[PDB]
């Protein structure tokens, strides 16, 4: 892999703690605190008593037939092969008490969804660092494993105090994606316009979701529909009409006065409605905004702890 | 009648069962086993609260063999709903999890009793707003019991004196006009009749609709647009032609074409005889 030395240290160190973990059992965990919830599960910070390790544990209660469920658990075991500094560390997945447990590493920063609340808006200097991570994260999944995320959104981008940014809960289990398809309506959607009318069109459709997420985190507001005229100098739609807005209305954009042109351009290429015209990972990697935000030396770790309330 | 309110210390809340579109169910004791659904609107407004007490007045005046009994509510620890406790599994568990195998004689009978109870609700002018196999239980593997009906005012949390239904529930049973949430009151008898037709697709195919669409929002958009429809080719070979045609009438995209339950129930009993 194309990584440095502070990453090859952290990567190999994880594989060590991962070995001190054998069979994962529901009784081997003591509940500490909850970390977050979503329509279709809840996550807890837990401690693995057979090795003191502290982990996050996503519990997915699915009313699914056992033949399908055993396929899901079988398909989730691919997560042992994903070992990148932009993919959340993974410890194991098992089934007990009618619930699927996905045991992953703990990220004390949380999701960029919660970080956006404590911050209000996120500086473009920081979103540049985030964009680099998501672009490399989707790349690692597309190249080393030919699997695509299908759920890039602020709640699936995780951060921590060591200044890391990692993707999670990508579509490794196709059966899990289809079981979740019988969920209740949400309130918002990061689905690209082609996925609403048809199916995934390679890694381009994940890029739209990253673009729409950048716009929300840049302006502190879900951008469908775009902000009002004087709501914007201050610097509820039905779920169906949001989807209808995505499919038939011009894509959202950033305001012209507050963000750099490279950034406004970077999210504009990310939000082109035609998935073929839309930018791909090869282009976004060498975009002006990424070229610049890769060169800058922003203190992301210090910015995060300040934004939450953690010590230096 | 009036005060249908159960006090505190009367309901032995037991095990957590599960959560749904607007509550979380626990198996409680209350002169026998009951089902206590803790509503998601734990902090209600006295304008919402009085509409709830008004709708409980109608639900409490319902008595049908195919309807789950509504035993009132509570406002002690938090707003909750007390209903009959059901043994056995729901229809969703039988059809899609346990994969229980019925004959067509039994499948039509389940569909007959469901129209039986639904016709009672529309006879008393009650919109279910949530008809689905998850809200249909098989009592001792015999009688059909419809639950989670009505209760419009505890779905879509209020602002102060408004109940715009921020659409909720499961999308697979929602009529297209319900999906769009566009004109005044999308929930109607025909919105229920469509949801009923989806339950027929379940019984007659063993599958949920749109088995090849694994995208939640893609279904919401395409259905509300009139692009996506339940693929009726998936119906079992031994399904009566009269049944597959009744099924197709309830799934009409424009709601005014769907039949009403007096006509539906008549068609089902007719094809039950000519079987
Ligand atoms: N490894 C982790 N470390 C810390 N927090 C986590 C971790 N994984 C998940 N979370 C938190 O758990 C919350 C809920 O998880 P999740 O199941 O992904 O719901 P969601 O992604 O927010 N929405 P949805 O996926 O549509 O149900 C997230 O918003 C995160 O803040
Ligand atoms: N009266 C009941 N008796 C026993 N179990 C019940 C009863 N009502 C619901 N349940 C179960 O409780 C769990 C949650 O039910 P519920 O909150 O009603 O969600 P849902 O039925 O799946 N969708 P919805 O009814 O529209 O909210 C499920 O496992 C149901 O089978
Ligand atoms: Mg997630
Ligand atoms: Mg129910």
């Amino acid at each position: 892999l194309e990584l440095d030395e502070q990453q090859r240290k952290r990567l190999e160190a994880f594989l060590t703690q991962k070995q001190k973990v054998g069979e994962l059992k529901d009784d081997d965990f003591e509940k500490i605190s909850e970390l977050g919830a979503g329509n279709g599960g809840v996550v807890f910070k837990v401690s693995h008593k057979p090795s003191g390790l502290v982990m996050a544990r996503k519990l997915i209660h699915l009313e699914i037939k056992p033949a399908i469920r055993n396929q899901i658990i079988r398909e989730l075991q691919v997560l042992h092969e994903c070992n990148s500094p932009y993919i959340v560390g993974f410890y194991g997945a098992f089934y007990s008490d009618g619930e699927i447990s996905i045991c992953m590493e703990h990220m004390d920063g949380g999701s960029l969804d919660q970080v956006l609340k404590k911050a209000g808006r996120i500086p473009e200097q920081i979103l540049g660092k985030v964009s680099i991570a998501v672009i490399k994260g989707l790349t690692y999944l597309r190249e080393k494993h030919k699997i695509m995320h299908r759920d890039v959104k602020p709640s699936n981008i995780l951060v921590n105090s060591r200044g890391e940014i990692k993707l999670c809960d990508f579509g490794v289990s196709g059966q899990l994606i289809d079981a979740m398809a019988n969920a209740f309506v949400g309130t918002r959607s990061y689905m690209s316009p082609e996925r609403l009318q048809g199916t995934h069109y390679s890694v381009q459709s994940d890029i739209w979701s990253m673009g729409l997420s950048l716009v929300e985190m840049a302006v502190g507001r879900y951008p469908i529909p775009p902000p009002d005229a004087k709501e914007l100098e201050l610097m509820p739609m039905a779920i169906f009409e949001l989807l209808d807005y995505i499919v038939n209305e011009p894509p959202p954009k950033l305001p012209s006065g507050v963000f750099s042109l490279e950034f406004q351009d970077f999210v504009n290429k990310c939000l082109i409605k035609n998935p073929a015209e839309r930018a791909d990972l090869k282009q976004l990697m060498v975009h002006a905004f990424i070229k610049r935000s890769d060169a800058e030396e922003v203190d992301f770790a210090g910015w995060l702890c300040s934004t939450i309330g953690l010590n230096q | 009648s009036d005060d249908w309110e159960i006090p505190d210390g009367q309901i032995t809340v037991g095990q957590r069962i599960g959560s749904g579109s607007f509550g979380t169910v626990y198996k409680g004791k209350w002169h026998g086993d009951v089902a206590v659904k803790m509503l998601n609107v734990t902090a209600p407004t006295p304008q919402q609260l009085q509409a709830f007490k008004n709708e409980v007045g109608v639900l409490r005046k319902t008595r049908h063999v195919n309807i789950l009994l509504f035993m009132g509510y509570s406002t002690k620890p938090q707003l909750a709903i007390v209903t009959q406790w059901c043994e056995g599994s729901s229809l969703y568990h039988h059809l899609h999890i346990i994969e229980t195998k019925f004959e067509m004689i039994k499948l039509i009978d389940i569909a007959r009793q469901t129209a039986q109870g639904m016709d009672y609700l529309h006879a008393k002018s009650i919109i279910h707003r949530d008809l689905k196999s998850n809200n249909i239980f098989l009592h001792e593997d015999l009688t059909v019991k419809i639950g989670d009906f009505g209760l419009a005012t505890v779905k879509s949390r209020w602002s102060g004196s408004h109940q715009f239904e921020q659409l909720s529930g499961s999308i697979l049973w929602m009529a297209p006009e319900v999906i769009r949430m566009q004109d005044k009151n999308p929930y109607s008898f025909q919105s229920d009749v469509y949801a009923f037709g989806i339950v027929l697709y379940e019984l007659m195919t063993g599958q949920l609709p749109y088995s090849n669409i694994n995208n939640r929002d893609q279904i919401i958009f395409m259905v509300g647009r009139g692009y996506l429809s339940p693929d009726l080719s998936k119906v079992r070979s031994n399904c009566p032609k009269a049944m597959k045609r009744l099924m197709a009438e309830c799934l009409k995209k424009k709601r005014d074409e769907r039949p009403l339950f007096p006509q539906i129930l008549a068609s089902i009993e007719l094809l039950a005889r000519s079987l």
